[PDB]
């Protein structure tokens, strides 16, 4: 069975390498297309680090708060979130 | 199978590399797209910045108006969670009762 | 499949990267209009601001005992939800 | 289908970039609006500021009355807790006992 | 679906736009009146405060003490409260 | 739909915004209300203090009635609140039966 | 022959690191994090389809009764 | 004889991977691939620490737990 299967990976593996490069020059094309639309989110990221450096932490910490609202929204279609104080010996333990 | 998938991989591969820097045009146009929504978060950012950085006044009241929004929200949070329950301050007899909120005396906030 | 598949994105793309320009014109405005939404919110916020650093913390802590009953009507609408001390050695545990 | 879809996507986003310039002045309005929401929390908390913030005597007694009303919507509150001990210092034979509250001599408040 | 809808929200936002203008107004109005509900309940606030700060913290701990018989009123229509001393080292765990 | 509402409601928001100054005469009425039901609060306030920040005797006492009146309406309370070891002292022989007991000694209160 | 070839794969996704961990150590986590969301979507997909997926606390002195 | 030569094996293993059991990584990986072929037939119940799959993502045990080979915390 691997006879005429490791003549046709032989094949095709070469036909892969001319499909690799091509496949990447796609690929130098689709690197940029993700860089770009995860560019999308890191520039509204670049702006908004621009702007909460020229103003502060104000939604920095607000977008942490307006969208804490957003974290109980989210947290609680799981059922075991927590969130436990600090400046304590906490050994904390989990549910079941 | 992998033999003229490949080669018509190849050759949609040439006019979707074509594409595709087409799609560094076309996501990019997304990228400024994605970059504007939250930038209306951004600068509502920026403006926020100025509104509490220079002193958390409505930082602190909304870590605690936060706290009751994300509250009202915790109707739905099962999140088994704590307090310090000196942050309530409930001391209902007690020193620290009023070092909770003799923290009113700005500075010990 | 693939082949038209992807000269249909191709043709899409065009279309999608001139509208998505005017996406981008069209959200100088809606980010403004966002803003302002969030100005709504974020402008209560500076005047808060202001009123508490001015009269310092009154509602910072009267939000946190007044809003603090938000607290009780709340945390409890699940059945696992607790407030509990610090200052001390505590060594939390959370439950099943 | 995202062909047309976004030629007459261009199109109406001319319109609403228009429109969306008009919201600028209508969430404009609603941007005053809830202002004027958060704003009479503000008003809440100006008010609070000034009455409560030189020294909290009633937001001592607040600590006290919204404790209470926390603990008047205890009901609700499934919540498991924790005050302290010596909040409701339930010591009553004790040295500690009214160490909570000969706290009433100022200054230990 | 969007050019009408689009047609229609551009009008409903201009009536909405000048109704908003008197919904401001409306809303220094409705705040005159929130203002001076919340202030009800915090004027009769302030009030006790005077009272408290001339006197001293006398019905600050009886109404801390009074209303302490709240806590023993109030505290289990659930059935997991309880509290832990302070100035301690307490092995905080809550219950299950 | 909304643009009808939006007429009538500007219509009626004229209207209204002269009932809404009615509404701040209203509401300065229930200002009072709330003012008084805190003022009978307040009247207990003023006066506890000027009989006891002398010296918390009542607030002593109050702490003590509150205990049993906290322990008394703990009986329906299902909470599993506790207290502990050796303060009502029921180590009812012990030192500690003399710092609970004598600890009523005043400056150990 | 993988000499060559290993070796090569490696060239390649080895300096995909390379590359990723110079943008890491000089700066940080900053696209772990934002393709842990593109991950969100598509491999949070996948890691959704997997049931359970806890935090742990920070700052004390955190220990665990863990699931049974 | 016997001893000597697999124990011997062991020897030279040993320092090779003593000095990093690295290759005993990729041999997970690799006997992995050899017990992906075999084990199937299996209920192992092995849990282990943390800081491997991802999402441990940015705090400190993951930070030396995958994130540790930055120069400086190894």
């Amino acid at each position: 069975k691997e006879f005429t299967e490791a003549v046709e990976a032989k094949q095709v593996a070469q036909q892969e390498a001319e499909r690799a490069r091509f496949v990447v020059e796609k690929a130098e094309q689709q690197k940029k297309a993700a860089i770009i639309s995860a560019e999308g989110d890191s520039k509204a990221a670049e702006l908004i680090a621009n702007s909460l450096a020229t103003a502060g932490d104000g939604l920095i910490e607000l977008r942490k708060l307006e969208a804490a609202e957003d974290i109980a929204y989210q947290l609680s279609r799981s059922r075991n979130i927590t969130y436990l104080p600090a400046g304590q010996s906490v050994l904390l333990q989990l549910p079941q | 199978r992998e033999y003229t998938a490949a080669v018509e991989a190849k050759q949609v591969a040439q006019q979707e590399a074509q594409r595709a820097q087409f799609l560094v045009e076309k996501a990019k146009q997304e990228q400024r797209q994605k970059i504007v929504q939250a930038e209306g978060e951004a600068e509502a950012a920026k403006m926020l910045g100025e509104a509490l950085s220079k002193n958390p006044g409505y930082i602190k009241l909304r870590k605690i108006r936060a706290a009751q929004n994300i509250s009202k929200t915790i109707a739905t949070s099962q999140n088994r969670i704590y307090l310090t329950a000196d942050n309530l301050v409930l001391n209902l007899q007690d020193e620290s009762f009023t070092r909770g909120s003799d923290s009113l005396i700005k500075g010990k906030k």
